[PDB]
Order: C-alpha cells, then structure tokens, then sequence
C-alpha cells in the first residue's frame, strides 16, 4: 500500500528516501551519459579513433 | 518543559531559528540575510580546501593557482565556485542594505544593529582585495600598486605606512607572503560580528512592510518562514549554478591569465564590477590628499543616517516624494560604475564629478529637506481650519 | 524626528493666511491620496512610530474604546498585505473619517517634558 | 544572570502590545483546501495590479540616467574621429 | 644599492636595469649633444627645470621611469635622438626627460647616485 | 581612444563547441597539433601542457610515446657529479625553441613572442580573436599610414603594427586524413587545439553541468509547491470586531 | 598522505590545517564558559557555596 | 527569550541558599589595618602547618615509584655490560 | 658575507674576502652565460658542486 505502510514508519519514510537516494544516483547518472554521447555523436575520440583503423 | 528549551546549546537554537516571534506580513526582502550565511559558509569551505595545494611565494603564485585547475581532481570546480561566489556574495549585501534603507531599519531602537553592518561591509571589502592579489596577475600588480600608493599622501606620517605594508620597496614577494596571511584571518573576524550582528536584533526584532508596531500579530520561525527560506535558497544554487558551469568567466577580466610583470603596464587597468562605483569617486578629487579622503568618506556617511531623518513615520511605503528620490540615488550608483569603467576623457570627468555630489548631498542634504516637507503637509492635509 | 510642536508651528502659520494656503493645500490633499494608507483601513495616527517615551505615554492616556478599535485596524492592515490585495472600497476610511485623535494628547506630553527639562538648567542668581 | 534593560518586544504571552478584546477569527485546515488554488487571479492579475502602482517611481529616474548616459557617450565617440579631430584640442587642455 | 665602476658602461646601449624593484635607464652618454635638444629658452615647458640639477655627473645619463600617474614604459632608441616614445596615455620625451607630447604635471625623479672612490653607487 | 588604437572587433563565427550541450571536436584537435608542430613550434612555447594529456584526447598511447622520444631532457648526474641526458617520457612537458628571454629576443629582433598555453583566455575575444588575427593580413596597407622598420600591418592589434608576419600559405602541410590544408581551414584547427589547450576540463565541464541544473530545478519546483500547501491556513484567516460593552 | 608516502602533498595540507583548527578551540571555550556560568564553580570544601559570595 | 530549566545558583538577592536568621558580621576597613600584618604567621609557620598535615599521603606514593625506576635501572646497565653478556641472551628471545 | 662586518672584520677586509670567487651571473644580450666577482650580499661557497 501507501502512507501509513510507505511513508509514515521511520525505518520506510526515511529508510526509502536514503535507500532510494542510491539506486535514483545511478541510473540517472547512466542515462545522461547515454543522451550526450549520443547528442554530440561523430566528435569523440571514441568514432575517430576507429576511422583511423587503417 | 520540553528538551530543546532546557538544554543550556539547544535553547539557543530553539529561541532564534525554532520559536522565534516573527511579522506576518513581511516579504522576499527578509530573506537576504539569511543568504548571506549560505554565502559565507561556501567561501570559507571551498577557500580552505583550495588552501592545500597554493604556495604563496611570489614566483610560485600563479603556477599553483593553474596547478588547481589543471591537476587536483575537480579542482575547477573548487576555484570557480570561489571566484563566481564573490560575486553573489556582493550582489546579496547589495540588496540587504538597500532593503534596510528603503524600509527604514536604521532608526531607533536598531541604531546599533545598523553600525555594526556598516563595520561588516567595510571588512568585506578588505576582504576581497586582499585575496584578489593572491593570484598574482597582471591585474593583481597593478591594482595593488595603485592602492598602497595612496597612503603616501598622508601628512607628516607617509613614508611609513607604506614601506610597512610593502615589506621593501615596491610590491614584491614581503607583500604577497603577507597577503596570505591576513586573508586566511579576516574571514574569521567576519563571523565573529555576525553573532554580533544577531544579538542586536533578538533584543528588538524585525521590522515590516507597514512601519508599524508588529506585537499583535505574530507567528513562529519553524515550519512557516523555514519554508519560505528554502525557496531563496534554491534559487540562488541555481543561478549560481549556471555561471560555474556554463559561463565561469563572464564576470573576471582576462588580463589575470598573464603573469605579473613590473616592467610592463596594461593598456588599461579596471577593477572588479562591485568596485567600480567607489573608485570612480576616487578618480574625481584632482588632489592626492583629498581623493583618499573622500573614498573612505563614502562609507562613513552611511552613519549620518539616523540624525538627517526627520521624518515621524517610519520606511517609504506611504511616501511620494522620497519614494522619488530613492531611485535617484539607485541609479546614481550604476552611473558611478559606468564612469569608473571607462577612460579619463573630457565628457566623462564632468559626468563623473557630478554624479559624486549626488552621492552626497542625498545624505546631507535632500533627506533633511524632504523629510520635513511631507511632515508639514501631512498636517495641513489633515487639519480642518 | 521634528516634534509636533514644530509641526504645527509651521503648520498653522499656513493655514492663517489667504495666499499660502490657496497654493498648498491642493498639493497636500494630492499628497494624501497618493500615499494610500485608506484603501487598507487607516488613519493617519496608526502610521506614527511608537517606539520613544513621549509617544508611549500618549498611548496611556488614550479612552479603551478607542484603543480598542485601533489593535482592530493595525490587525486588518497586516492581513490585508499578506495576500497582496486591497480592502472592499466599501471599507475604506472616508475623509471625514481621518481625525487627529491622538494629537491633543502628544502636544501636552511635549509641553510637560520642554518645562521640566528647562526648569532643570535654570541660572538664577541672587 | 540579571535582568538587563527592557525592549519593545517580549516573548509569547507577554509580547508587550495593546490589551486585546472582541476580536475574533477563523480558519481551515490545508488537508481541506483544494491544491494550488491561488495560482491565478494572483501574478496574471494582482502582480499585474502591484506593477502599475508603483512603476512610475522607477521609470521616470531610469529615464533620465539613461538619457544623460546615451547623450554623454555619442559626444565621446564624435571627438575621437576624423570629423571632431579639431574639437579634441581646445577643449582636453 | 647598485655599484657602477668606471670601466663597464659602454656609449650607447639603454638597458632598463630592474635596480630596487624599479626601472631605471642607464648610458653614458657626449656632454655636448644636449646643447641641442633644449635650446629653446628657460620655462617654455610647465616647470621651469632645465639644465641645473639634471645631472650633477654632467657627462653620464640615469633617470627613473616611474610616472605620476601609473609609472608607464617606454622603448629606447627611438624618437628625434633615440629617446622615449612612452605609449600608453600621453607623454613622450627628449633626451632630457621632459616632454614633447602630452599634459604630463609633474617631473619623473633623478635619484640619487654618489661617488666613493671611483665607484659609482646608485640610489 | 581611437578606432585604431583600440583594435578592429573580431565578428562572431560559428564555432562547434559553443552551446551547453556541445563537445570539442576531437578530428579537429588532431590536425591542430600537426600545425603547431610544423608551423608554429620554431617561435613559440607550450609549457603548460605534459605529454600524457594528449592520450585518448588526440593520439593513441604508442603514439606519444613516440612522439615524446625524440627530445632530450636533463637527467640527474652520474657517479662523479658529471651531467646526463635522456629521451622523453609521458610525464615530461612539452619543450620550447628558446633556452632564456634573451635569446627569444636575439632572434626576433627585440620583440618577445609570447607563451601559447593561455592565450585564449587571457585575450578579449577568445576563439574569434585568435582566428581572426591570423586570416587578416593585409596584402597593402592602407593610404597614409607610416610602418617602423620590421613591421607588419593588421587591423587586430590594438595600434595596427605588429612583429609578427604572416605565417600561413596554401598547402604547407598535408594533413592524414586528407583535408585540403587551405589558409582558413588549417587556422581553424589551431584555434580548436588551442582552446584545449587552455581548457582541458571542458568536455566534462558540461556534463557535470547537465546533472546538477536538472537536479536543482526540480528542487526549486517543488518548494514552491510545498510552501503554497503550508501557508494556506494563514492566507485564508479571517477577522470580525464587534465593539465591547464601554465599563470596563 | 595525498600519495604514496610523506610527501610534498603532505606537508601542504598539514598547514592549512594547523591554521584552522585553533579557531575551532576558541569556539569551543566559548561553549565552555556557558556551561559554567549556569552553575558556577566549586570549592575546596565541596559544599554549597550560595551563602558566602563575592563578586 | 524564555525562562529555561532550573539550576541550583541564581544571582544577587535570589541565590538559592536556606534562609538566615541570627548571625552578624563585622569588618574594618583596609585603610586603617597596618600594611602587611600576615607577612609571619603565615608560610614561616602556617605553610609548615599545612605541609606537616598533607605530606605523607604523597611521600609514600612517590618512594614507590621512585624504588621501582631505580632498581630497574640499575639491571639494565648489568645487561648491556661485558659481565651481563650472557644473562642478555636466554632472557630477550 | 655582510654578516662578518662588525663582528670579526672590517667593511675593507670583507669586501676583499669576496672578491676571489666566482658567482653567475644573468646572461648577456645573445643568452650566454657569464660570470662576476662576489660582493656583501652572497652567500659564502662550498667546494663541490653536488
Ligand atoms: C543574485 C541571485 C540571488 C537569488 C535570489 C535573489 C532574489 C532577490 C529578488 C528580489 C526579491 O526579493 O523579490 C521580492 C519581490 C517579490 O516579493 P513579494 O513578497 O512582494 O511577492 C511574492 C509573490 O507575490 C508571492 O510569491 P509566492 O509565495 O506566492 O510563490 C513563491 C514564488 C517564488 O518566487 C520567488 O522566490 C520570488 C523571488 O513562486 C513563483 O513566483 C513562481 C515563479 C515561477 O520582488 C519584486 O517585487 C521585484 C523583483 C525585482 C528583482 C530585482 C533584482 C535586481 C538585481
Ligand atoms: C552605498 C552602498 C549601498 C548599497 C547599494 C545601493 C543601491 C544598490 C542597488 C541594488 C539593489 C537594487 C534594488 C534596490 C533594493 C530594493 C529594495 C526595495 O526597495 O524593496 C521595497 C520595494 C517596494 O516594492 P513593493 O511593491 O513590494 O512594496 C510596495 C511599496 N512599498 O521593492 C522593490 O524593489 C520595488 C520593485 C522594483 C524592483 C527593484 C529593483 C529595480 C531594478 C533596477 C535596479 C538596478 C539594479 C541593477
Ligand atoms: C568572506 C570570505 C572570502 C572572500 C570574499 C574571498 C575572496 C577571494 C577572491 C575574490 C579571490 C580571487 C579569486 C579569483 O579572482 O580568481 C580569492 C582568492 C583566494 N582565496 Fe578567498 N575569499 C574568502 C575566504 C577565503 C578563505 C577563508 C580562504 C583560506 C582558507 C581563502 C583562500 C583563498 C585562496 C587560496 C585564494 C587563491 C587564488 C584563487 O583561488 O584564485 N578565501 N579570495
Ligand atoms: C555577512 C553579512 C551579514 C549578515 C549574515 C546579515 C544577516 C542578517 C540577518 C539574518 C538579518 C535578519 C533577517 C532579515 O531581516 O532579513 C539581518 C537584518 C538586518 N541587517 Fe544584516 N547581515 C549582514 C550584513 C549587513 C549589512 C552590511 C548591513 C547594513 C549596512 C546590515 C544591516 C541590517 C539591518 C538594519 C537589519 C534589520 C532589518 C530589519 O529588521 O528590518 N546587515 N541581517
Ligand atoms: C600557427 C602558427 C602561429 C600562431 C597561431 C601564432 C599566434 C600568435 C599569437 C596569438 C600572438 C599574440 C598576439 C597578441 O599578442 O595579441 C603571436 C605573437 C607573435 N608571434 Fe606568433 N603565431 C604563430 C607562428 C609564429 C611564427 C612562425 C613566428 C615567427 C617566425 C611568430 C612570431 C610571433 C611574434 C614575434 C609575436 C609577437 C608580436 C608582437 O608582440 O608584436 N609566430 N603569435
Ligand atoms: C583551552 C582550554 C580551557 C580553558 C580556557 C578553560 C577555562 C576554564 C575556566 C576559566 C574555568 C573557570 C574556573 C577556573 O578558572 O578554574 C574552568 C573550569 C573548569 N574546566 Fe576548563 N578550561 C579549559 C580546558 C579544560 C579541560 C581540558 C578540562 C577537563 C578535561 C576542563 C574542565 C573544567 C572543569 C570541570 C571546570 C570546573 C571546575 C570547577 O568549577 O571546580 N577544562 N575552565
Ligand atoms: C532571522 O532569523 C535567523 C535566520 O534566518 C538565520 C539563517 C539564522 C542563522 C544564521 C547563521 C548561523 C549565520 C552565522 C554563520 C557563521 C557564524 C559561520 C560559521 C563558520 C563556519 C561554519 C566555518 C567553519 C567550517 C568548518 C571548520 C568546516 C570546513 C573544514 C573542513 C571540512 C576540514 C576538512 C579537513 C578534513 C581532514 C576533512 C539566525 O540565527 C536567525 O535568527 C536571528
Ligand atoms: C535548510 C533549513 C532551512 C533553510 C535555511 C535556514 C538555515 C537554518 C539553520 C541556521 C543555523 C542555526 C543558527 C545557530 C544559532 O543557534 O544561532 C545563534 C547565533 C546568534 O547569536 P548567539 O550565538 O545566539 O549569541 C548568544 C550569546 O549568548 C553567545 O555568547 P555568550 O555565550 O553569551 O558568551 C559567553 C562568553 C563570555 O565571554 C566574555 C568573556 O564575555
Ligand atoms: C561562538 C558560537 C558557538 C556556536 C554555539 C551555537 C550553539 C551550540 C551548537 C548548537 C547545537 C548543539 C548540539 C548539542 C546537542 C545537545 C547536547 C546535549 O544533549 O547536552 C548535554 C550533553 O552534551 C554533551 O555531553 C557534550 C555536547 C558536545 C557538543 C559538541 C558540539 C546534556 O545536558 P543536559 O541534558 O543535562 O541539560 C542540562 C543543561 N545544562
Ligand atoms: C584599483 C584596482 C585595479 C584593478 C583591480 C582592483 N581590485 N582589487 N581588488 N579587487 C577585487 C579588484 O578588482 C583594484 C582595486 O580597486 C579598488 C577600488 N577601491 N578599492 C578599495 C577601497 C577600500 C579599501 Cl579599504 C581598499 C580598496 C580598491
């Protein structure tokens, strides 16, 4: 359920949003490096380091 | 009773942040002070931290400042939020003072609660300069010199105050080593009259938009004003925020990116934008004497301020005529910078002149003027006769 | 500050006189109106700073009911900022309304404390 | 320690203010209030009403520092041209 | 303090010697070519100061270069002689150190250089 | 001042690595290094930046260890007190032409070619400053004006005489990839590796930027919310007076 | 250590704390001195000591 | 602010103290009493009084400390002599 | 040097003590190397060179 089983006891109420405070770090921290190597596709050293495969 | 009011270190924090009696009706204006404490806070965290990789020998002061940038892991983080929080730093003390002129915070009974921010600003400025020939640029040379070589005009004591704070001759490596020193200590001298500072107001309190009495209508500091806090607070990260990481150099001069040299000059030597507006007053004086004098004399009149108002109410609210002269005096002081940015030529040494008798005579003159003139018509306006 | 004795000093010189109160008081009704303090309820007397010995005694001597009504108008005044609005016009104060009623009270708390302060430096000789 | 001089304010019971009678007042809880209510009728309308009462006292000392600035810079670059070369002398020294 | 001896300053060659933090420009120089450049009369300039306490070594050339405003720089051996051409707000100057160009008050300072015992210390 | 002691005003270009969202371009860094090894590295010095920098930014890490072996740098001496050399490692510093000051002005006619390691930073213009001073020679100068001798006119320098002269031509390298090296096109790319130069933190810069603007917007969002939901009590309170009856 | 043994990134740090930390002693003899003034000293004699005083 | 918890001193006139009924004082003043009275009588006897009380409860806690450094001195010269070579080994490993 | 005079020798005496050694100097006008006799302000040498 809801607020009194997940946001009133204080091992949930603040054991969720310093729980939760970890895995929200994460995967925010992977999906903005996924959108801006993805923005600034073709200048990294990454796509000019295999055009030099020669 | 309960804990935090018999505690001898929690009943502190219960009678100033927790159940404090406030004005209900005061606005986004009352929030700057608590800022500013977010301002100090940051400064000395990130200038302590920056404090263990700077050498300050003057052939080894530029060098260490590119080795924080370069070298230290997010050390570029480190030195913009300094240099960019200097700024915001003045920006916010700005707007505290002009908010205490505006809604008259300086009368009686908080007297004393005005001079002892008067004495902060003075300190702050200090502050600033002398960390600001640490890095030790072309800019940080010459504005040094500049400085120090105005107490040589000082009558029958001249040749000692300045060879006292060169350690020698000229601005050398006695003088950076020094600088050092006294800008690790006044930043603790700072925080020592800002407890001070809130001492004066628990006796006495805020004030309110109204100018009025506010003892019948209060409510507590926690869960009311604590959220109205955070809301400043927010917004002052994230504008910050976007200067450090989307346009850290916006407010410096690039002339600090050279190394400093006695045996060359800049074609053009400008101080930093909250400078401005007093070393155009400087610059206007043609003696040497008199235009330290009158420097120093702009801050000093800011005390003058409870004697020359003679109004009966309190603030500007219900006030035509010095709701007027006000915003005379404000833009009086954006003009004062402009001038104190650009070259000494003739139209601007007349503009500059001027525009540093209106920084006076509003003190002096047009607040004892004005004050009686609207106590007069009040009366007659009122007065069935 | 002044003092109300100065005040009315000037003031009534004005009003006893036919060419200077032709020129001013069309100013001061102009300045009254544009000060605002009606539209949230307001006499000019709740205005006055309270904080001095003079003014507290005045606010002493006062009749209770008319101390009374005015905790009521300074208790309207700061809820009616709060949210940033003006009062129903039906509720605004009238001209007839804005009375000097805490000025005879202030005039003989300052002409008490000029006489005892005079009778304090006093050179009489023989 | 001991009491030291008073002041105009005090703390909650003894505030220091008018005695007080025949007020009343009345209030809701915010668990009963509908969320965000005051949003409108308030910045798109009364921030809209606070701006045109007082703007006339900034705008009219805006207009006259920004006349006085704009006026005062195109006479600098006049002097430093081709055409204001004779007006620099006679007026420098 | 700087010593200077009688055998190591050649004629022309203006080097800005950093002596006490400061510059300072220092040749030796003909006695005889100065009765050129200030022929004109005694106080045509601003301060009347040509000739008497320019230089009490008569046949030698020091001079400082801090100005009274900022204590600008210029280049040597250029100009009508080979004098200064001072670049930055105004004033240019002669052989002598006053001016040919600009407002410019007050005179730059001769220090002061004595003579011991064929030794020549400056400052 | 005048116009002309002031300097032209460089005009505002459309650089790949402006915006919030934008990264260097890396191509660009690596044929910026091939003109300052050809052209440039005979005058000027890059003494802020150590070989092992350049690895995954522009060249590959056998790569630099080439190019770092063919200098030589003084070692700590030998058994008798006697001095040493050695080739170069990755955590040397990238050496200059000239051993002293006097020696760079021996060569250069009295004028001192200065370091390239800030130089975009400490210039009022930037990137646009930089490029426009190199494509901006003259062939003439113009009608009046009188040059020292050894001098160059450009509008750029504040005064309009410079020491330096011009310095790119057609087709003087020949790039890997097979750009045409053309006069604009290897100017561009000195500007690019330059900046980099200057600011080595900037790809990363503006990703940290990224996270902690989303962060903090959402944090001041949601604070308005919140203190709406708080003072809604006292903005709805309300107040009646009725008079008391007057013996008190 | 900020490396790998004591080091030149030692001895930089241990600085800028020395500078520090004697501020932090002198805020804690200020918490000292309340804690004091609420009770007041002690004697020799180990008993109450409110019928006798001083100032 | 508010009154905090009690303590068990007060100030000038509230100390805290039982009440006192019955006893007297009397004093005379510093300026008619003769300069420098308790000068004997004081440390050439008093002292002597007060060491004689207080010295054996740290006489004896210090000759045991001091037997204690001074016997263990003495056998660690003996061990690191030519006649103490052998009793160095089979003791220390 | 200066720190002998007045104590041990006279201001002549040290003046000729530290004139037979040899001290660098700052280059000349091409960046070669050069050398000078030493005055009061040296420091007095030692015989090796690492
Ligand atoms: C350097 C950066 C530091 C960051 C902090 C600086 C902020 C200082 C700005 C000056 C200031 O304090 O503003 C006060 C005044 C308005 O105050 P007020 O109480 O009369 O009306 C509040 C409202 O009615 C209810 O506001 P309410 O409580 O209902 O909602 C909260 C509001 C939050 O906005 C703010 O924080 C205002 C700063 O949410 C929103 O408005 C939604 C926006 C999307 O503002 C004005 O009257 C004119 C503003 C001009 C600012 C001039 C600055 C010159 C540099
Ligand atoms: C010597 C050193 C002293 C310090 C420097 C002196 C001047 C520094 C200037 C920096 C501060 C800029 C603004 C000045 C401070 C504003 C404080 C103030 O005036 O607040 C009260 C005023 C009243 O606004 P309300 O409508 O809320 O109130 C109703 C009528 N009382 O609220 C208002 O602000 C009125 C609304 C107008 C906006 C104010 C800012 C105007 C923007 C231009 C200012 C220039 C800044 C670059
Ligand atoms: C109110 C507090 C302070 C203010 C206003 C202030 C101001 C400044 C300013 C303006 C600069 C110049 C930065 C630049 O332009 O790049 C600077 C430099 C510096 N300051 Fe501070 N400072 C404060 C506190 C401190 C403290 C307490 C310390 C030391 C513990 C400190 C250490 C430094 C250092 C190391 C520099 C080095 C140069 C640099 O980082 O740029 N600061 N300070
Ligand atoms: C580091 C510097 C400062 C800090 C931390 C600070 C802090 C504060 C705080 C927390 C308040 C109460 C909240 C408020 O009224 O907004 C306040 C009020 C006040 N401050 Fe400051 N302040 C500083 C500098 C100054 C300066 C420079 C001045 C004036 C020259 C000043 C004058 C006042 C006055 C008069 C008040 C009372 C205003 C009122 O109650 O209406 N302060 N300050
Ligand atoms: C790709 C090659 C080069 C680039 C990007 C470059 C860039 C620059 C820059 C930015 C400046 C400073 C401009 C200023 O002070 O405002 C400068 C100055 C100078 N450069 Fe270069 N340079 C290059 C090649 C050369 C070469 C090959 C020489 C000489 C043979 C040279 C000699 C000089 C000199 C003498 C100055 C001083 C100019 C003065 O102060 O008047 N440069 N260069
Ligand atoms: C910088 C360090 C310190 C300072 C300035 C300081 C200062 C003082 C002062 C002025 C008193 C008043 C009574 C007297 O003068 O004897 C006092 C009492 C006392 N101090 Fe400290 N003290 C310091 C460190 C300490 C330490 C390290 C301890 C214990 C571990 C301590 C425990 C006490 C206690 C228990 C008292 C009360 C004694 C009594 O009233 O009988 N203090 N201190
Ligand atoms: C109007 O109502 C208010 C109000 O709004 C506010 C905000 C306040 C509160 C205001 C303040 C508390 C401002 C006062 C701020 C100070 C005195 C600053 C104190 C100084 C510091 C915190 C600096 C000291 C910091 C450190 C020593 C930590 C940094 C050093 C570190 C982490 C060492 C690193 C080394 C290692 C090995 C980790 C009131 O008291 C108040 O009532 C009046
Ligand atoms: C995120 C949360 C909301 C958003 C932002 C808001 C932040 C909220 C947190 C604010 C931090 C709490 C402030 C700390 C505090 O308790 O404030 C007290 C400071 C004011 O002064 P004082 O110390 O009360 O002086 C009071 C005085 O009693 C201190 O001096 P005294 O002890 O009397 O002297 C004794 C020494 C004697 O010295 C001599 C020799 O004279
Ligand atoms: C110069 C300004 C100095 C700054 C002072 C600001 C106010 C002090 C800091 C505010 C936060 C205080 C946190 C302390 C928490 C409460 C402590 C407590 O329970 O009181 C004590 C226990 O505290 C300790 O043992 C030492 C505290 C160490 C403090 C280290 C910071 C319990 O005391 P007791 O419950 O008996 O109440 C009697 C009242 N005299
Ligand atoms: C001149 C110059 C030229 C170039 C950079 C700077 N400068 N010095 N410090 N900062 C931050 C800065 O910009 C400066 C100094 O400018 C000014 C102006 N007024 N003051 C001033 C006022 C009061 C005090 Cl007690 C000390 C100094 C200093």
């Amino acid at each position: 359920s809801l607020y009194k089983t997940f946001f009133k006891r204080n091992a949930v109420f603040v054991g969720t949003i310093f729980a939760g405070a970890f895995v929200f770090q994460t995967v925010f921290d992977t999906a903005i490096t996924s959108w801006y190597e993805n923005h600034n596709k073709g200048k990294l050293w990454k796509d000019v380091k295999a055009r030099i495969a020669a | 009773m309960a804990f935090r009011k018999s505690n001898v270190y929690l009943s502190l924090v219960n009678s100033y942040i927790i159940d404090s009696p406030q004005p209900s009706s005061i606005n986004y204006w009352w929030n700057m002070g608590s800022l500013l404490g977010l301002c100090l806070v940051i400064q000395i965290v990130t200038g302590i931290f920056m404090a263990m990789h700077y050498s300050s020998n003057i052939e080894l002061a530029f060098s260490s400042v590119e080795h924080i940038m370069r070298d230290v892991h997010n050390g570029y983080i480190l030195r913009y939020l300094h240099a960019n929080g200097a700024s915001f730093f003045f920006m916010v003390m700005f707007m505290h003072m002009a908010k205490g002129l505006y809604y008259g915070s300086y009368r009686s009974p908080r007297v004393t609660l005005w001079n002892v921010g008067v004495i902060i600003f003075i300190l702050t400025i200090a502050t600033a300069f002398l960390g600001y020939c640490c890095v030790y640029g072309q800019m940080s040379h010459w504005g040094a010199t500049v400085i120090t070589n105005l107490f040589s005009a000082i009558p029958f004591v001249g040749n000692d105050i300045v060879s006292w704070l060169w350690g020698g001759f000229s601005v050398s490596n006695p003088t950076i080593q020094r600088f050092f020193a006294l800008h690790y200590l006044v930043p603790f001298i700072i925080a020592a009259m800002v407890i001070m500072h809130l001492m004066a107001l628990h006796i006495h309190g805020s004030s309110n938009p109204l100018g009025i009495t506010g003892n019948l209508d209060r409510i507590p500091m926690h869960s009311y004003f604590i959220f109205k806090d955070l809301v400043t607070v927010f917004l002052f990260m994230l504008i910050l925020a976007l200067f450090v990481f989307y346009s850290p150099n916006t407010l410096g001069h690039p002339d600090n990116y050279i190394p400093g040299n006695p045996l060359v000059t800049p074609a053009s030597i400008v101080p930093e934008w909250y400078l401005l507006p007093f070393y155009a007053i400087l610059r206007s004086i043609p003696d040497k004497l008199l235009g330290v004098i009158t420097m120093f004399a702009a801050i000093l009149v800011l005390l003058v301020l409870p004697f020359t108002d003679r109004s009966v109410v309190r603030g500007n609210t219900f006030k035509v005529l010095s709701k007027f002269f006000f915003f005379i005096f404000v833009f009086n002081f954006v003009l004062l910078g402009q001038i104190g940015a650009c070259h000494v030529e003739v139209p601007y040494v007349l503009m500059g002149q001027i525009a540093t008798f209106i920084y006076f005579a509003y003190f002096l003159i047009i607040v004892p003027v004005i004050s009686t003139i609207e106590n007069v018509l009040f009366y007659i306006g009122r007065v069935n006769k | 500050p002044q003092s109300f004795t100065s005040i009315a000093r000037i003031g009534d010189y004005i009003l006893k006189s036919p060419v200077l109160s032709k020129l001013c008081v069309p100013v001061a009704n102009q300045f009254i109106n544009l000060a605002g303090y009606k539209k949230l309820g307001l006499k000019f007397d709740d205005l006055i700073a309270e904080e001095n010995p003079i003014m507290q005694t005045a606010l002493r001597r006062l009749p209770e009911d008319e101390s009374y009504a005015r905790a009521y108008r300074i208790i309207r005044a700061h809820q009616t900022e709060l949210t940033h609005h003006l009062l129903p016009r039906n509720e605004w104060i009238k001209a007839q309304e804005d009375v000097p009623y805490l000025l005879p009270y202030i005039l003989e708390a300052e002409a008490a404390a000029k006489e005892k302060d005079e009778l304090d430096n006093i050179e009489v000789s023989k | 320690g001991p009491p030291s001089g008073k002041t105009y304010m005090g703390w909650w019971g003894h505030m220091g203010g008018p005695k007080q009678k025949g007020i009343t007042s009345y209030a809701v809880s915010p668990y009963a209030q509908k969320p965000l209510q005051g949003i409108f009728h308030n910045a798109v309308f009364n921030s809209f009403r606070r701006f045109k009462s007082q703007f006339l006292y900034v705008l009219i000392p805006a207009g006259i520092y920004w006349y006085w600035w704009k006026n005062g810079n195109e006479y600098n670059e006049f002097l430093y041209s081709k055409a204001g070369r004779e007006e620099l002398e006679r007026v420098n020294v | 303090k700087v010593e200077v001896n009688l055998a190591a300053i050649p004629l022309g060659k203006n080097v800005v010697v950093k002596w006490q933090g400061k510059p300072v420009f220092i040749r030796h120089r003909t006695p005889h070519e100065i009765q050129e450049a200030n022929s004109v009369d005694m106080s045509a300039l601003k301060d009347p100061q040509t000739d008497a306490d320019r230089v009490k070594d008569p046949q030698w050339l020091i001079m400082l270069g801090i100005c009274t405003h900022l204590g600008c720089v210029p280049i040597g051996e250029a100009g009508d002689f080979g004098g200064w051409f001072c670049p930055c707000h105004g004033s240019h100057y002669d052989i002598s150190g006053r001016i040919r160009k600009g407002p410019a008050p007050l005179n730059l300072e001769i220090p002061a250089y004595e003579f011991d015992g064929d030794k020549v210390i400056v400052g | 001042m005048t116009a002309a002691e002031h300097g032209l005003h460089a005009p505002a270009y459309a650089w790949s690595h402006n915006g919030p969202f934008e990264t260097f371009d890396h191509a660009s860094i690596r044929r910026g290094y091939q003109v300052y090894r050809e052209v440039c590295a005979a005058c000027h010095s890059l003494d802020r930046v150590a070989w092992r920098t350049l690895v995954g930014v522009s060249h590959t890490n056998e790569e630099v260890r080439n190019m770092a072996e063919e200098f030589e740098y003084d070692d700590e001496p030998d058994e008798q007190g006697n001095p040493k050399k050695r080739p170069g490692k990755l955590s040397d510093y990238i050496p200059g032409p000239y051993p002293n000051e006097q020696a760079a002005r021996a060569a250069n006619q009295g004028a001192l070619p200065p370091d390239l390691s800030l130089i975009v930073k400490a210039r009022h213009g930037g990137c646009d400053y930089i490029f426009s001073l190199l494509t901006g020679y003259p062939d003439e100068p113009p009608a009046g004006v009188a040059l020292p001798p050894g001098s160059n006119y450009n509008p750029y320098f504040p005064g309009g005489s410079i020491a330096m002269a011009r310095v790119l031509f057609d087709d003087m390298v020949e790039y890997e990839d097979g750009t045409p090296a053309t006069t604009s096109q290897m100017a561009k790319d000195v500007t690019t590796f330059l900046n980099w130069c200057a600011e080595p933190e900037h790809d990363e810069r503006k990703r940290l930027g990224l996270k902690t603007v989303i962060i903090l917007s959402s944090l001041y969002l949601l604070s308005i919310w919140v203190k709406k939901f708080k003072w809604a009590g006292i903005k709805t309170r309300k107040f009646v007076f009725n008079p008391p009856k007057p013996r008190k």
